[PDB]
């Protein structure tokens, strides 16, 4: 495997970290949330085709193994279709109104509701939470700083 | 390739396993050869120095149970730095539990704060901000007495 | 391609918090394990008199 | 056990207040504990009980204890213990609401399923000599010091 | 005010159930339907900047508070008079004073029912919007009693 | 009770006829008149406008 | 992927190559072993009372260089503790110093926040009191047209 072996082992830890999983192993549905937490940031999409494009009852009836799992990583890592944030800065532009920096953030929740491979209304408020200011605008430039960030 | 590369990891931990094994063996196989060579050689040596080796094994044996004192002191600063360590590792975690609070806090203050302040403030923000409105419906109802 | 630097800003997020959280809970229990056998030691109660 | 020095292991105040009980529970201070005098603390503690059953644990340490065995018997069941202040920060990390009461169902699933995974009748062991309210509510903020058995 | 911890607000809860207590204290049902709105309602619902709902108010219009005195043929009166005759137990009959339905002469049509509807049941809703509304017990027997 | 914004539902009496009328049918009829009026003024003036 | 099956059935070649190898020291060594305790037995017939001696010599030898090792992994691991400590206890000062600029540091922050709320209230107040006199000169404008 073209992998160094020192981040190998703090890849192994953090997997390892689980652990309520019956034993050294991981379910369909929650190896996303393990292939995001260690790094990279793949896309549904992404992640139902690494998997084999598995079935919708497939995601909790099964179980894998870290073998499994390091390969599905290295492959996030060496092929991916993201993107720089240069172009991201320059895509929430588009709701910009006055063009002042700033955007609703009704706004950019309903586009990242509806718009995209949607997301539930748990995890939109938490992300843009901490961002609240008196106009109820929030700056799609440092959203995507500290998204960058994380 | 994914799949056929879980193999090669098999198959290099048991490269690697088995490669341990070697230079185990190597080591166990090549102390045989001096531990045989000292047997033959033991046999024909002189005699004497068997005892006089004998005088410094005494003397050997002390620094393997001194070197227990040392084992035990190496331990001690092991497990002290490792058993302080945990207070340590604890005193940030405890640190943090109250920097997520403290951070809050800072929020709740300023939350609290403005229950007050803001709510004085909105206070001329309501009868006051009224007038705009009737400021405008003035303007609206003085064009009535104007037209 | 933005919404998934936001789906693992959340599960980086949640993860680091479960592990803090991980950690918390071993002083919990390590502090509940001993405990155990020293509740019911005849010179503790005694001696917190 | 790991044996290094004793004076290490507690902390200033705590090898203080360790030093300062061993210098009051003696009826004849002179550096050895003997069974007549924990009989006696016991009749005076708790209004002249006899458990003659406490003399068996004496063979646990050579002979008499003594100051030194004292503080070594208790350091060796009081290790993996920290104080309340930690203790009390450590709790603050669930709930984050902080209400001072966590649910009895809640604790009982925390404690087995991260970590070491306690059994069930070990959570329950915890309950079996403390007081409850009948909607749960783990009083944590109270427990804290009914931990250290500071009460009774 | 939906979020991580979402859960049934007070205002949400608040906002449905007072829609159906002024129904029961106004609507009256009428020859051309069983549910008739007796009154214009104009229910002002704020927002805040990020769209959360945090406030209502509701302005009534011309009452028709002629229809408790005297009705027509085949038409009923406010349906809050026959929940309370209905829905009134043993204790609160001889609380209020109540009477039949024959004794009141205001009830010109007396007692008619609407098809698919049980006033002992409306009168117990109400009551149950009433208290989760936030209307204390006292405000409630005052009520009744005025009624 | 502080709003941006705020919509405003409005329910007023419709359309009431019956084989005797008071003042109340005659305000009914008046306020839906009205309303008829304003939507299809807010339709068809305000647009020409 | 076939690159990867080939490097996965290439590495099999090592690992068979390495259990070969490997099986040569193990018979090897069970031939040495056999050998040796006919030396060993052999020595101790010759001349046990005085070869006695020179067999814990070796082994003495052996477990010399054993304590060597042990205080030289010992050492590796308690400086390595030792230095481990210290990035935990320079993260808790350097914490400590986040203890002060964050939560501590938020002080003169959240004070900012709340102080600029007392300069925004009295602004807005001014905003709003400015404004209201505005409406006393449309009111006066409405007055004055109804003179
Ligand atoms: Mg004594
Ligand atoms: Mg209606």
């Amino acid at each position: 495997c073209d992998f160094s072996e020192e981040q190998t082992a703090e890849f192994k830890e953090a997997f390892q970290l689980f652990d309520r999983t019956g034993d050294g192993k991981i379910l369909y549905s929650q190896c996303g949330d393990v292939m995001r937490a260690l790094g990279q940031n793949p896309t549904n999409a992404e992640v139902m085709k690494v998997l084999g494009n598995p079935k919708s009852d497939e995601m909790n009836l099964k179980t894998l193994k870290f073998e499994q799992f390091l390969p599905m990583m290295q492959t996030i890592a060496k092929n991916k279709d993201q993107g720089c944030f240069e172009d991201y800065v320059e895509g929430l532009r588009v709701f910009d109104k006055e063009g002042n920096g700033t955007v609703m953030g009704a706004e950019i929740r309903h586009v990242l509701v509806t718009l995209g491979e949607k997301m539930t209304e748990e995890e939109v408020e938490q992300l843009v939470a901490g961002h609240e200011d008196s106009n109820g605008c929030i700056n799609y430039e440092e959203l995507v700083r500290m998204v960058l960030s994380g | 390739a994914r799949e056929k590369e879980t193999k090669a990891l098999s198959l290099a931990r048991a490269l690697e396993e088995a490669m341990e094994q070697k230079a185990e063996l190597e080591r166990l196989n090549k102390q045989f050869r001096t531990e045989m060579e000292d047997l033959m050689s033991s046999k024909d040596d002189v005699g004497k120095s068997v005892h006089e080796l004998e005088k410094s094994k005494r003397a050997l044996e002390q620094q393997v149970e001194e070197m227990k004192t040392q084992l035990e002191e190496l331990e001690d600063e092991l497990q002290a730095t490792e058993d302080a360590k945990l207070r340590l590792e604890v005193n940030l975690q405890a640190m943090k539990a109250q920097f997520e609070r403290d951070l809050q806090g800072r929020d709740e203050q300023s939350e609290e704060k403005k229950k007050q302040l803001v709510r004085q403030v909105r206070e001329m923000e309501a009868e006051l901000e009224d007038e705009r409105k009737q400021r405008s419906m003035a303007v609206a109802a003085r064009k009535k007495l104007e037209m | 391609g933005f919404q998934a630097c936001c789906r693992g800003y959340l599960a980086r997020k949640a993860f680091a918090k479960r592990q803090q959280q991980l950690t918390a809970m071993k002083v919990l229990q390590r502090n509940c394990a001993a405990y155990l056998k020293l509740r019911n030691w005849q010179w503790w109660r005694l001696f917190t008199k | 056990r790991a044996t290094s020095n004793v004076f290490a292991m507690f902390d200033q105040s705590q090898i203080q207040e360790f030093k300062e009980a061993f210098n009051m529970i003696d009826q004849n201070r002179d550096g050895f504990i003997d069974k007549e005098d924990l009989h006696d603390m016991l009749a005076s503690l708790g209004k002249n009980p006899t458990d003659e059953y406490l003399d068996a644990m004496m063979n646990e340490a050579p002979g008499p204890i003594n100051f030194t065995m004292f503080l070594t018997m208790f350091g060796e069941k009081l290790n993996g213990t920290d104080p309340e202040d930690v203790i009390r920060n450590a709790f603050a990390c669930f709930d984050e609401e902080a209400t001072g009461t966590i649910q009895e169902d809640y604790l009982r699933e925390l404690l087995t399923t991260m970590g070491d995974r306690f059994t069930d009748e070990e959570v329950d062991e915890l309950y079996r000599e403390a007081p409850i309210d009948k909607k749960g509510n783990f009083n944590y903020i109270e427990f804290t010091r009914i931990l250290k058995h500071g009460a009774k | 005010s939906h979020k991580s911890k979402k859960d049934q607000g007070e205002l949400e809860r608040q906002l449905l159930q007072a829609n159906p207590i002024l129904e029961a204290f106004g609507n009256a049902k009428t020859v051309k339907n069983d549910n008739s709105s007796r009154f214009g309602k104009f229910i002002r619902i704020n927002f805040d900047v990020n769209g959360y709902i945090v406030g209502a108010n509701i302005e009534t219009y011309l009452l028709e508070k002629s229809r408790a005195i005297r009705q027509a043929k085949e038409e009923r009166t406010f349906h809050i008079f026959y929940y309370l005759l209905s829905g009134a137990g043993e204790h609160l009959k001889t609380d209020l004073l109540l009477e039949p339905y024959n004794k009141y002469r205001f009830l010109s049509n007396g007692h008619v029912t609407i098809p698919g509807q049980q006033d002992k049941d409306m009168f117990q809703e109400t009551m149950e919007a009433m208290r989760i509304m936030g209307i204390p017990e006292e405000e409630q027997m005052g009520l009744l009693r005025v009624i | 009770r502080q709003g941006a914004s705020f919509i405003g539902i409005l329910d007023i009496a419709g359309f009431e006829i019956f084989d005797l009328n008071s003042f109340e049918q005659l305000c009914i009829n008046y306020t839906n008149e009205k309303l008829q009026q304003l939507f299809n003024h807010t339709m068809f003036i305000l647009e020409q406008e």
